């Protein structure tokens, strides 16, 4: 039987089959509800719109994210996301197809418990697995050793692996990713005059961030360049036809990833997080983590981030070590591609959490069987 | 072609910073090759371009109080703006309509030492010449035995709020 | 229509010589000393060049100089008529749409030829759809000849203005010239108000 | 009010039907008001004649397009409100920002007051001047728009799903005459 | 030199000297223009009336508000407001008196640019400063810590401050205030037969809202009581002599402040805004923020709002917290009173933005110097 990989990220659900190269169904994880009064009777008036339909009719909908910082808050909304991504996107029956899910490290355990219980009682499977995203990213990079910075839409985590042995005391989680960048861009877009308050306008500011934003190599020189001349300014067309023009806010929005104190967080940026995750490891393997800095996630999809990361780690590391940022062009879907490796591996077939094991051991086998 | 007139003004002038076009980028039939702007030249124009486009007394003598005590008192006295003897009377009468928790808690926190308040009370004859923080310490220094009296003032003003907190908790259990 | 309208040039000659003579005296000793020319879209920023007392601008000083020395340069912005109606862009995807139109008509014309005989009297496919392809190929060749006339007139203006088809953003070219028209009318009216206030 | 400029007096309620018939028959909406006023002031080409039922003949000029100009300009009759095109633009701009591209393409006009034969081009010119230039301004003005509201009632009353939304006699006798607020819009 | 405090609110300009308890000149910010044909020649017929004169002759005027939601749109009308509030009300020369101004948080920066430019060029003061209204309200409360909900005519903002240190990542702005309540009362007065469409009638509906309206402690029980018996109904006399009588619209008008979905806004009420601004803060200051809910602004001048606010915050907070809504009776002018504090402080004298610093650094020092 062919398997399913369903990366339930905070922003974008990426679901599809096993053995494929690209994910079949990429759609954002929002649940929309109508907030006005319907006057036309009938017309297929649904009480809820899930996914890209909620992207389409978004001017009359309140959009709720079921996932915040890797932790599923609303569980009926997550059931609606899973029902949509099984029955509408893929059009599959989960009773005859295995499923691998991805999970951030340092997650609360009851999230995994309710994920296992919904996947075994509501959408009950022959088998399923819950894995760590950084192991799948290092699978898709094609190497055995390396440190992975995975930054989705809620969770930025650094996990180092040497020779297939992960070090659990060096795992570093930071709750700063693209949704906080979207909220900070909504905060700083009001400086120029453009106001975005609703949940519908969050998608517009997210589209502005996806199309126009980039990581600056030097923040002070780019701020002096944007203050001096209007060469870095770019224009964008809104859905109502109005045209906006933004300047330094193209690079101030991803600069929260290297300076969290803009949004009031005490913790350091991603480069010192990666450097402290390197320095928490044992002393022999650090050189083998210095040359294999694998990036993944959509938030590392800016076209300035690899050279900035190389500059900051080269500033932090000793000078006699080679810093090599592994940045593949397909790093956005890469965790899914790692699942398409790991579902296809012949040695993984004994590592399924079967239904008989769940019915024997309760919902307690998921802690001792997984990581 | 000829190069342009390199002017040397006496006074450095405010300028617009455009992106210029050098003589290498000029074409044969462009507008800038046919520019004859030296017929517009005038020394009066350059003269007009050169001409156009070229009590409080706050120190305060602090005889007794230090710098940090005098600063934080006058911040709170500017925040409250009552006359000093009126502050003395409401403390002495215990006027519960006027008196609040945050007025009293700011008073205790910014209160000086009783040795400083006794030293301010020894110089009551020079009351108008003292600072506004030091004027408040004279009027607060009119009551002696500072730390026993102020704690008795503290408990009485807190007693009405303590009774209004403790008594509905007992009734809700009962 | 806009390629047939665009046949005229010049107009602005006198104020650009006056601004460059004043501006080279201001930029003397700087990077922009001895500039042979300057951008026409920079003319909005003459109002940003303020004086020392911040009561008159360089836009106000050039308007006051034209009111005193040469009272014929001030009739320039009434000549600018089609400057406000020159701020648009419509190109590129017309070729991709017509190639999609030529591909889809040939897909219809292939399947009209490959259809079998009509077995029912209600099957009125063959009569009307052959008349559709006769209508569509007539309408596409009207569109293809007009797009070739569009491409020839765009190539004729390429020889007229001696430019290769790369230069675009003409909507930012003529918005600044239209804004300079409104700024110069404001500066003359402010200088007439300042002269009437001093009287 | 303005037919008394040319010497024709209409003050009774019987005469309001005659002035309403003059408004229904001869009036039209100008595309540009100032150019049409200059054209009517220059030449006597826009002037038309109407026959009163007693037999008298009146002749009117610019009053064919000064009477429906008050819809686009309420300050003729002394009102602080703006015109119908700016009211339509403000009702579009009060909506959410995602849906406006549909609404600019779907201006729907109804009622007999939009039955003048110049109103759609003037409305398109005013909305096209107000909206940004990348928007397709479409106005749907069917020729049967005088009774179309009634036709929409004949749409809604014949619907099968509208059989459950009636306010019955029993619900009225239960809740008084106040159930129509909670049941309808 | 005696300083000036000029709170340019959205609805009412409050200007006066420093060192004073009550604001000297409180007048609404409207610019009137005549919309009818004047037939009597001479007689001093002004083309514009500013302030209370525009209130006096309002039957023949169109009234324009130059400020909408804290953002000044019409700038010549705002110059007429400032010229009237300096020369006619206060009767002062602006070039010999410093003038602090107030501003809503999360304002567009070009408003601050043009405000600084007009305050340094047209009405050329020696010095000015732009501050935040909620810090002035926390000055006028007498305390140091606390969260401030300032609700004017356009802007309702929540700002938390602990020990003189604000948290700018928890400042929450909502564009729902007394002008939206006036327009909602103009919408719901048409149910009873009373029509109010012009801008002259908006002053009458605003006066009805100021006199008769109040905040219900519970909305559903008050709605059932007003539906049952006509005991809550009150009468009011119009200037033409007609008497109106209103029932539940006394408490349906400020209930939009606790339920914004009455006017079609997606965001939540002011109590949920206050609770989310408290929960956005750090944890150890939160007990200090629950006990110091300071309210200011005229929109918090209804005679039911403190008990409703205490009930809603105590419903949202955990049960072991002492909720204390600080509602002084002088909270309508209290922001101005805080300006009278901050202009009179001895340590504030080094924090003026001078004329020479403006001429050195352009109109760009107001972002770097102010908060
Ligand atoms: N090309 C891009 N440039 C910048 N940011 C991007 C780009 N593509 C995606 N993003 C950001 O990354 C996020 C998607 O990353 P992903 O790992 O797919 O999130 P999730 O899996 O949690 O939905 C989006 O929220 C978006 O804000
Ligand atoms: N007694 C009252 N009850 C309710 N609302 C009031 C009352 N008095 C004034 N208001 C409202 O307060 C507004 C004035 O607030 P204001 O002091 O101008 O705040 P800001 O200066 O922040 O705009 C007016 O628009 C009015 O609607
Ligand atoms: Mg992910
Ligand atoms: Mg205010």
């Amino acid at each position: 039987t062919t398997a399913l990989v369903c990366d339930n990220g905070s922003g974008l659900v990426k679901a599809g089959f096993a053995g494929d190269d690209a994910p079949r169904a990429v759609f954002p994880s929002i649940v929309g509800r109508p907030r006005h009064q319907g006057v036309m009777v009938g017309m297929g008036q649904k009480d809820s719109y899930v996914g890209d339909e909620a992207q389409s009719k978004r001017g009359i909908l309140t959009l709720k994210y079921p996932i915040e910082h890797g932790i599923i808050t609303n569980w009926d909304d997550m059931e609606k996301i899973w029902h949509h991504t099984f029955y509408n996107e893929l059009r599959v029956a989960p009773e005859e197809h295995p499923t691998l899910l991805t999970e951030a490290p340092l997650n609360p355990k009851a999230n995994r418990e309710k994920m296992t219980q919904i996947m075994f009682e509501t959408f009950n499977v022959p088998a399923m697995y819950v894995a760590i995203q950084a192991v799948l990213s290092l699978y898709a990079s094609g190497r055995t050793t390396g440190i992975v910075l995975d930054s989705g839409d809620g969770v930025t985590h650094n996990v180092p692996i040497y020779e297939g042995y992960a070090l659990p005391h060096a795992i570093m989680r930071l709750d700063l990713a693209g949704r906080d960048l979207t909220d900070y861009l909504m905060k700083i877009l009001t400086e120029r005059g453009y106001s975005f308050v609703t949940t519908a306008e969050r998608e517009i500011v997210r589209d502005i961030k996806e199309k126009l934003c980039y990581v600056a190599l030097d923040f002070e020189n780019e701020m002096a360049t944007a203050a001096s001349s209007s060469s870095l300014e770019k224009s964008y067309e809104l859905p109502d036809g109005q045209v906006i023009t933004i300047g330094n806010e193209r690079f101030r929005c991803p600069e929260t990833l290297f300076q969290p104190s803009f949004i009031g967080m005490e913790s350091a940026g991603i480069h010192e997080t990666t450097y402290n995750s390197i320095m928490k490891c044992d002393i022999d393997i650090r050189k083998d983590l210095y040359a294999n800095n694998v990036m993944s996630g959509g938030t590392t999809m800016y076209p300035g981030i690899a050279d900035r990361m190389q500059k900051e780690i080269t500033a932090l590391a000793p000078s006699t070590m080679k810093i090599k940022i592994i940045a593949p062009p397909e790093r956005k879907y890469s965790v899914w591609i790692g699942g398409s490796i790991l579902a296809s591996l012949s040695t993984f077939q004994q590592m399924w959490i079967t239904k008989q094991e769940y019915d024997e051991a309760g919902p307690s086998i998921v802690h001792r069987k997984c990581f | 072609l000829t190069p342009k007139k390199v002017y040397k003004p006496e006074v450095q002038l405010r300028r617009p910073n455009w992106s210029k076009f050098v003589a290498e980028d000029l074409s044969q039939d462009c507008f800038w090759t046919k520019v004859k702007e030296d017929r517009f030249e005038n020394n009066e124009l350059f003269a007009k371009l050169t001409l156009a486009f070229s009590q409080k007394k706050k120190v305060k003598e602090l005889k007794v109080l230090d710098s940090k005590t005098a600063q934080n008192l006058s911040i709170f006295l500017g925040s409250f703006r009552m006359p000093y003897q009126e502050i003395k009377n409401v403390i002495l009468e215990v006027n519960e309509a006027v008196l609040t928790e945050s007025m009293i808690q700011n008073l205790i926190k910014q209160m000086p030492e009783p040795e400083q308040l006794k030293m301010l009370s020894e110089l009551k004859e020079e009351y108008d010449d003292l600072a506004e923080s030091e004027q408040f310490g004279v009027v607060m220094g009119t009551v002696p035995r500072l730390r026993p009296r102020l704690n008795a003032i503290l408990f009485k003003l807190q007693f009405s709020e303590q009774v209004e907190n403790i008594k509905p908790e007992i009734v809700s259990v009962t | 229509a806009a390629c047939e309208e665009l046949r005229k040039s010049e107009n602005f000659s006198s104020l650009l010589e006056l601004t460059l003579l004043v501006g080279n005296y201001m930029n003397a000793g700087s990077r922009n000393a001895g500039a042979f020319g300057f951008n026409i879209s920079f003319l909005c920023k003459l109002r940003d060049t303020k004086s020392a007392d911040q009561k008159m601008t360089l836009l106000h000083f050039l308007a006051e100089l034209c009111e005193n020395d040469h009272p014929e340069v001030l009739k320039f912005p009434d000549e600018l008529a089609h400057v406000e109606k020159a701020s648009r862009v419509s190109a590129e995807n017309l070729q991709k749409s017509l190639d999609q139109m030529k591909k889809q008509i040939a897909d219809v014309e292939r399947d009209v030829q490959n259809f079998p005989a009509a077995t029912d009297e209600k099957d009125k496919f063959v009569e009307k759809m052959t008349s559709f392809v006769k209508d569509a190929q007539e309408q596409y060749n009207k569109l293809r000849m007009m797009h070739s006339n569009m491409e020839t007139l765009y190539k004729e203006l390429g020889d007229y203005f001696v430019f290769d088809p790369k230069k675009l953003s003409v909507e930012e070219f003529f918005m600044d010239l239209h804004n300079f028209r409104n700024m110069f009318l404001q500066a003359v009216k402010e200088n007439q108000k300042r002269r009437e206030t001093e009287e």
